[PDB]
DNA sequence: GCATGCATGCGCATGCATGCATGCATGCTGCATGCATGCATGCGCATGCATGC
DNA sequence: GCATGCATGCGCATGCATGCATGCAGCATGCATGCATGCATGCGCATGCATGC
């Protein structure tokens, strides 16, 4: 009201909750990486 | 799991066993048919195998009626035709008899290479088995030998092509089945539900491409190891190999550079043709659509532009090729792969005598009165007009072409021109003649002009080369070209027709084109008087718009006037109104001959070449002298379309030759010249009433 | 909707003369040693 | 996973289908037909937005404003009913009043996105119908099993979904090779069309606006270029308007189009879409009743253009042309004409153009042309264009479009020879032949003609022969079945009467006439009878052997004209055969026109 | 999507449960107890590898050597039978002789 | 009853799993640039038709 | 019949969407280290108990 969609997922910097920290890791050692341009409209 | 499995009611081992049994067992109502075919293939006298589904259905019914079980091979082939080609190939490669003829210096090179490859295969197998036996470490021995040794695969040792042909309506109707593969369809009706099936299309061919080699498997060679590497290709483009991939070079550290070898490679002869809908198939207020056909193997050169045919083929998909921005999902393009061709009208050149044709022909001659019987069967819905029909039949048959030597040439084709008052059914006769002829074309005035006649320069989509597309006059080569509204044309078209009648060629000298075309065609024209109806108060040459020389350039020039007469009008009205009440002509003592038999008889007659005797020559010279002397006085009184000239004598000779050919005789007689002069005199009674 | 093309080979000619320091000759020599070597008139390695 | 709102909406739409029983029996009837006749009908029905409005206003407004949330529930409910009632999923279509949501391509803006709309316009260009791969099936030779895979894209569902770009499988899970089974795979048809603003509604002098429409499966070839069409669908956006990645460019926006679900062709004047009405039993009873009266021809004739004074015989001729004769196709391959043509030469205030415009307004399919208005390729369709795929194609002209219809020509005498030679073939052979660079075809042009012409000297002259007054080639006149001459001679009583008539105007209805003509043309095909044969033979002989000076020549075309007129009159009579009265009427009309 | 091998294996294990009729009544008894006493028992039963050996050697060897492909089908078959009998998914346990697969 | 060795808790020194951040060099990928090609048009000239004359 | 002016189709230049690659420079990320903390371990000393004289 050049806006662009975020280049990275915003669920990491946004510490939404304490369980959100748990949800951002799983299945042993592998890190969580959503990739480049993960968002859709 | 990803890529789940599904269950279908299709077992392929059962079908392979059934294929083998059929290939070794079928009997035609002599040994097995296909075994004899395979023996001929092995001896290098055949190149293509045709599999008829009628044989398969007969085999199935024979097995059923005596109790035992059998599978439905016909429907399986119909619904999934593309998979059974290789099944049949593999079955056939397991039964081919050994060649009973030795290979000599007069065989094809492909056969030599194939035989060398087979001998090499056997030598490698024997070497491997000997080496294994000598080690001291028999089904197991051959198994281990087969496991450790390379060979040349079966596809690189075949020499034949295999095609299917559909189920005819007769066999299915007699056996109580529904032959899907032979129900003709238009391009409109072929939708995506028919992909992967064997279907038949009815249409008219509009374009054909030149034959070129399409590579199936490329071959390379390695000087380092001596192996031969083969690269399959099934795409519009491919990437050549660079470095060797054989076991020896693969296991080593220094690999060799592959070099391409054209002679060992596998090629196919390829053509692509377009097919367009017939008028009767197009809906109301729509434009006809098209379709693409692929032809491979020995079936090439079987389609020429302008042919109405029924093509058989397997309907298969292809990758999308439109604009990227308009692609929504996995879109595809369609094409037809040809397996069998049939024509609606047989060409004369392909004629051949045989019991079936001979019986019909002999019946026709036995019935007697061939001349008038053939003449009266041309457009039997038109009353009267008998001598015009005789002239038209003679134009259909033609004369004799003579090579005089020193490169000189005299035509043997007869040109006829009709010119009369309005409403005399000239157009009906033009159209009927165009429909009877196997290579006939129909044109009307200004609708066809310029490059519509002759030819134009364009670029081939399939190949990257320039070509010439023939017009009306080139499409009817060795046929009849019908021209309506002959008097309303432009000067250029008139000049082109003039040259074509002159010397059967068209010369063009324009920007980007300097060539000569072939126009071995006959002309059938129609025209009208300059003031509508004919005016008997004016000179004949003042009632028409064409130059007098052009009129003189016709063998027969007919005048058809409409003089009211209370008597003949009654007969004409009765005929026409009867024809409208029913769908047939009124006469009962005469039966018309259908177009196929007429075409057969004309094809048989065209093989003759009668010759001139001495008495006939004396009669001809006397008649020519008398007629030439007479014509000058008439032309002086300004009452002749044209004075007699040597072209009249040549036309008389041609007509006599045509009558002799129609009689099926090796020599000419006096009666033929009598009839020729009789017709040439009849040409102009309308001008003496 | 085509499938994947294949590649294969077969031996015809005799290439360059084999060198001693190439992998295939090493393999053949080792195979001969395994299947032939004798000790006390016995094929120890083949038997074991 | 399941959603509660989805289930509640499914339940509500099931209640809606329960309260109204027409769609239920429609589905039952479609299934019954498909079972009995196996042609296969598609699984689809039409719903009225009005009934939805009386039933549940909230659900109505949801479908109108939020189709992506309310329509899939309705389709599922309909599919559930269809699957429960019988011994492919089903789809829906919408009709009724769309209120403010009925727009045109010019007045369709970004505030209507994601909502259900209904647009009107003209079809400008279609696309080639292509198959789309949905499910592939394969075979492993080493194991003897069959596999498959499914594919989807963004345009097959109204709601946004997370992409799953599956690859085409060539191997097995264990490494073995695979073989494609083209006969066991599945393909669906696909097309794209363009719609523009109507030429009769767009502002003059201004460039037009257009919108794309996507069609699938059973709505793939329901229109052709040049039609007037009404398309109902969802105006939708796709992709990212340059938002993803940097994409510095800002000029482009979001791609938009319509995912159509309903296509309706509309009839207009001077267009290629023919008018058809639905015939109810009341209409059939009334028509079959009126068929039994003896002055039916007189009533139907006097019904035509009642605002004009007199010209009764021309009214009769126009009715005969509207009905028409029968065309014959012999097994040999010959064709015999069945159409009727009319020409009018008259004085310059004889109401020729009024009757011509009446014929334009009343015929189910008619195209209006003027002398110099259309010429060259504009009449025979002799113009060639080409696709962006490379091929060259043809596009229909005035008479090619009017196949099986009528064509009105005004100022006929103002034409030239180049197009008269062209129209000769149309009027006799009823075909168009084209031979250009890369085209050789023949198009059907079975149409009738009605025309009006002016005398040479401004007004018709009785002191000269007709040839000096008409001045048209004899071969052309022979192709016109009827030629009429009308003159205005001053007469006190006639002038008085026409005056009171014109004053009355200034201070059977057509729809029933159209229904009557449609039924008669569709249902009745009479045959020739010996009585009419004798009558026509006698009349043709007498006309051909008389000394009277005529307005036109006499040929076999006159005999065929007699047969055609007799058959058309019998068609008017709804009788399956031609009697003596029809032949006598044809002879009387021909004699009056000639003399 | 559905798999044909999975369904065939489910059908075969259903046939196995049909030939031997102790596990059916065991499941019935567990359900009866849980209905009457409401303590809740877990939904599980024990199968004998020996009986499987007499019944179908191929299925026996599949469970012994390819549990990831043969056991989920068996659990689904047992769950289907349990859901069909009554007016959580069920699990399986193994006893009997494990042969060479008994280790430390 | 008295003296002595032994094994059992206090009082620690010290190494090592866990877990988080930080400067940097790496490897990848969008992107500006080079380019070929086939289609569309802006237009002038040579031909055939229409209109007086 | 005879001469002029206009549509019309042929022939030649030229602009422009499409669609492919290529050297390069920017940007997010894995990696070497830099370090804090809490736990266990082994290592003696003070000593309460058992044994012998
Ligand atoms: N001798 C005849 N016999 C039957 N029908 C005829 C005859 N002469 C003319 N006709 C009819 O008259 C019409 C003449 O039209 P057409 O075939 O174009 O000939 P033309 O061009 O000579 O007028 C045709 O439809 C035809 O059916
Ligand atoms: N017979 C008639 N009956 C009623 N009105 C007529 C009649 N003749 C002429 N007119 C009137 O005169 C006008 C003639 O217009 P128009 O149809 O162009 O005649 P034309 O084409 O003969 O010049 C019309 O508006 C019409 O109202
Ligand atoms: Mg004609
Ligand atoms: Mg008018
Ligand atoms: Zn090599």
């Amino acid at each position: 009201n050049t806006v662009s969609l975020p280049r990275s997922c915003l669920s990491t910097i946004e510490s939404e909750s304490s369980m959100a920290n748990e949800s951002n890791i799983g299945d042993e050692s592998t890190k969580k990486n959503c990739g480049p341009d993960p968002y859709i409209i | 799991a990803a890529l789940p499995s599904i269950q279908l009611p299709v077992d392929y081992n059962n079908l392979f066993n059934e294929i083998t049994d059929f290939l070794v067992t079928f009997k035609q109502d002599k040994g097995p048919k296909y075994m004899a075919m395979l023996q001929k293939v092995a001896n290098r006298e055949l190149n293509s195998v045709i599999i008829d589904l009628d044989d398969i259905l007969q085999y199935q019914n024979e097995k059923f009626l005596q109790g035992t079980q059998a599978d439905d091979l016909v429907s399986a082939i119909q619904q999934n035709a593309n998979h059974f080609t290789e099944l049949f190939c593999r079955a056939i490669d397991n039964n081919m008899p050994l060649p009973t003829k030795e290979i000599d210096y007069k065989d094809d090179v492909l056969d030599v290479i194939l035989n060398q490859r087979r001998l090499r295969n056997e030598r490698m197998l024997s070497d491997r088995t000997n080496e294994i036996r000598s080690e001291n470490l028999n089904d197991a021995l051959r198994e281990v030998v087969e496991d450790e040794t390379e060979l040349f695969p079966p596809n690189l040792t075949r020499r034949y092509f295999l095609y299917f042909k559909p189920l005819s309506q007769n066999c299915a109707r007699r056996y109580r089945k529904k032959a899907i593969s032979s129900k003709p369809l238009s391009v409109r009706q072929i939708k995506g539900d028919f992909l992967g099936q064997l279907i038949t299309v009815r249409g008219i061919i509009t374009r054909v491409s030149d034959v070129k080699p399409a590579v199936e498997v490329i071959a390379y060679t390695c000087d380092q190891c001596g192996y031969e590497v083969f690269q399959e290709v099934n795409s519009r483009t491919f990437t050549p190999l660079s470095e060797c991939t054989s076991e020896e070079c693969s296991q080593n550290q220094t690999k060799g550079q592959l070099f391409m070898s054209t002679r060992a490679s596998k090629f196919s002869a390829f053509q692509e043709c377009k097919i367009q809908e017939l008028s009767q198939q197009v809906p109301v207020g729509h434009i006809p659509r098209s379709l693409n056909i692929h032809v491979n193997g020995t079936l090439v050169r079987s389609l020429s532009p302008g042919d109405i045919v029924d093509v058989t083929g397997i309907f298969l998909p292809a990758p999308y090729t439109g604009f990227k921005a308009l692609k929504a999902g996995l879109l595809t393009e369609t094409y037809l792969e040809a397996q069998f061709v049939r024509q609606h009208k047989k060409k004369f050149a392909s004629f051949s005598l045989t019991s079936d044709v001979e019986e019909r022909v002999m019946e026709l001659i036995t019935s007697g009165d061939v001349y008038n019987r053939l003449a009266k069967s041309i457009a039997p819905e038109i009353y009267g007009n008998l001598d015009v029909k005789k002239a038209l039949l003679l134009l259909l048959v033609g004369g004799v072409d003579k090579r005089v030597g020193d490169g000189m040439k005299i035509r043997g084709d007869i040109n006829v021109c009709l010119m009369g008052d309005p409403g005399v059914a000239k157009s009906q006769l033009l159209k009927a003649i165009c429909k009877i002829s196997p290579r006939g074309v129909y044109t009307t005035g200004k609708g066809s002009s310029g490059v519509g006649l002759t030819a134009a320069v364009m670029k081939d989509p399939v190949t990257d080369e320039m070509i010439l597309e023939g017009g009306a006059l080139v499409l009817a080569d060795n046929g009849i070209c019908c021209i309506d509204e002959f008097d309303k044309m432009d000067e250029s078209d008139r000049t082109a027709i003039h040259e074509v009648m002159e010397q059967q060629t068209i010369s063009i000298s324009k920007a980007g084109i300097n060539t000569t075309l072939n126009a071995r065609t006959s002309i059938l024209a129609a025209a009208n008087p300059l003031y509508g109806r004919y005016n008997p108060r004016l000179s004949p040459l003042d009632n028409i718009n064409l130059p007098a020389a052009l009129l003189s350039r016709f063998d027969i020039l007919f005048l058809m006037l409409d003089i009211p007469s209370r008597d003949d009008d009654e007969k004409l009205a009765e005929h026409v109104t009867y024809v409208h009440m029913h769908n047939k002509q009124p006469d009962l003592d005469f039966t018309p001959v259908e177009p196929s038999k007429m075409r057969e008889y004309i094809a048989y007659a065209k093989t003759k070449r009668p010759v001139m005797s001495e008495a006939v020559n004396d009669y001809v010279v006397q008649a020519y002298i008398r007629l030439r002397q007479d014509s000058k006085r008439e032309m002086d009184s300004k009452f002749s379309f044209g004075q007699a000239t040597p072209r009249t004598l040549l036309g008389i000779i041609r007509l006599s030759q045509a009558l002799a050919k129609l009689r099926l005789a090796d020599m000419v007689d006096i009666d033929d010249v009598e009839e020729a002069l009789r017709l040439v005199r009849v040409s102009k009674e309308s001008l003496y009433q | 909707s085509f499938d994947r093309p294949e590649i294969y080979s077969a031996p015809v000619l005799q290439g360059e003369s084999p060198n001693d320091d190439d992998n295939t000759e090493i393999i053949k020599s080792f195979k001969n040693f395994i299947l032939e070597f004798r000790l006390d008139s016995q094929f120890i390695y083949r038997d074991q | 996973a399941p959603d509660a709102v989805f289930g509640d909406r499914v339940r509500r739409f099931q209640e809606f289908l329960d309260t109204f029983t027409s769609y239920r029996d429609s589905v039952r009837s479609i299934q019954v037909y498909n079972s009995n006749n196996a042609n296969i009908l598609p699984h689809r029905i039409i719903i009225s937005l009005d009934d939805l409005r009386e039933f549940d206003r909230s659900f109505w407004s949801g479908i109108l404003v939020e189709p992506a949330y309310f329509i899939p529930p309705a389709e599922k409910a309909l599919t559930d009913l269809a699957d429960s009632m019988d011994d492919h999923p089903w789809k829906l279509s919408f009709k009724g009043s769309f209120g403010a949501h009925a727009l045109s391509p010019r007045t369709l803006t970004a505030q209507h996105l994601n909502k259900l709309v209904s647009v009107e316009g003209i079809v400008t260009k279609t696309s080639l119908v292509r198959p789309k791969l949905i499910r592939s099936v394969h075979y492993a030779a080493k194991t003897g099993r069959f596999h498959y895979r499914d594919y989807t894209d963004a345009t097959t569902t109204l709601t946004t979904r997370i992409p799953t770009p599956a690859i085409y499988p060539t191997e097995d899970t264990e490494g073995n090779k695979l073989t494609t089974e083209y006969g066991y795979s599945t393909f669906i048809d696909h097309q794209r069309i363009t719609v523009q603003e109507m030429p009769e509604m767009a502002p003059a002098g201004q460039l037009p606006r257009s919108i794309d429409v996507i069609l699938d499966d059973d709505l793939v070839d329901k229109t052709k270029p040049g039609d007037r069409v009404n398309v109902v669908g969802v105006f939708k956006s796709l992709g990212a308007g340059g938002m993803n990645q940097s994409n510095s460019n800002t000029l482009i926006g979001f791609k938009t189009l319509i995912l159509g679900n309903t296509v309706y062709p509309l009839h207009a004047r001077s267009t290629g879409v023919a008018a058809r009405q639905m015939l109810t039993d009341f209409d059939i009873r009334n028509i079959n009743k009126l068929s039994k009266k003896k002055d039916i021809f007189d009533i139907l004739s006097q019904s035509l253009a009642p605002s004009i004074y007199g010209h009764d015989h021309i009214k009769k001729a126009i009715l005969l042309m509207l009905m028409g004769g029968v065309e014959k196709n012999l097994e040999n391959g010959s064709h015999l004409r069945g159409d009727i043509n009319i020409l009018m030469v008259g004085d310059p205030s004889t109401a020729k153009s009024q009757l011509l415009r009446f014929v334009l307004n009343t015929a189910s399919l008619a195209i209006a042309t003027t002398g110099r208005g259309s010429s060259g390729v504009g009449l025979t369709a002799a113009v060639t264009t080409d696709r962006e795929t490379g091929e060259r194609r043809l596009e229909a002209g005035a008479m090619v479009l009017a196949d099986r219809g009528v064509v009105c020509i005004d100022e006929f005498d103002k034409m030239t020879d180049v197009d008269r030679v062209a129209i000769h073939e149309v009027m006799e052979q009823q075909t168009v032949t084209i031979a250009k660079a890369g085209i050789h075809t023949t198009l059907n042009a079975r149409c009738s003609v009605i025309a009006a012409a002016n005398p040479v000297f401004g007004q018709y002259d009785v002191n000269r022969d007709p040839h000096q007054n008409i001045a048209l080639p004899d071969s052309l006149l022979s192709r016109f079945d009827l030629l009429f001459v009308v003159t205005d001679d001053i007469n006190e009583i006639r002038d008085r009467s026409i005056s009171e008539h014109v004053l009355r105007t200034h201070r059977v209805t057509i729809p029933f006439l159209r229904k009557y003509v449609q039924y008669a043309k569709e249902r009745v095909i009479p045959q020739l009878t010996q009585e009419a044969i004798n009558v026509i033979v006698k009349n043709y002989t007498d006309l051909r052997n008389d000394d009277n000076t005529k307005k036109s020549p006499i040929t076999a075309r006159t005999l065929e004209t007699l047969i055609r007129l007799a058959t058309a009159h019998a068609k008017v009579r709804l009788s399956k055969t031609v009697n003596k009265v029809d032949a006598k009427v044809a002879a009387n009309l021909l004699r009056f026109a000639l003399l």
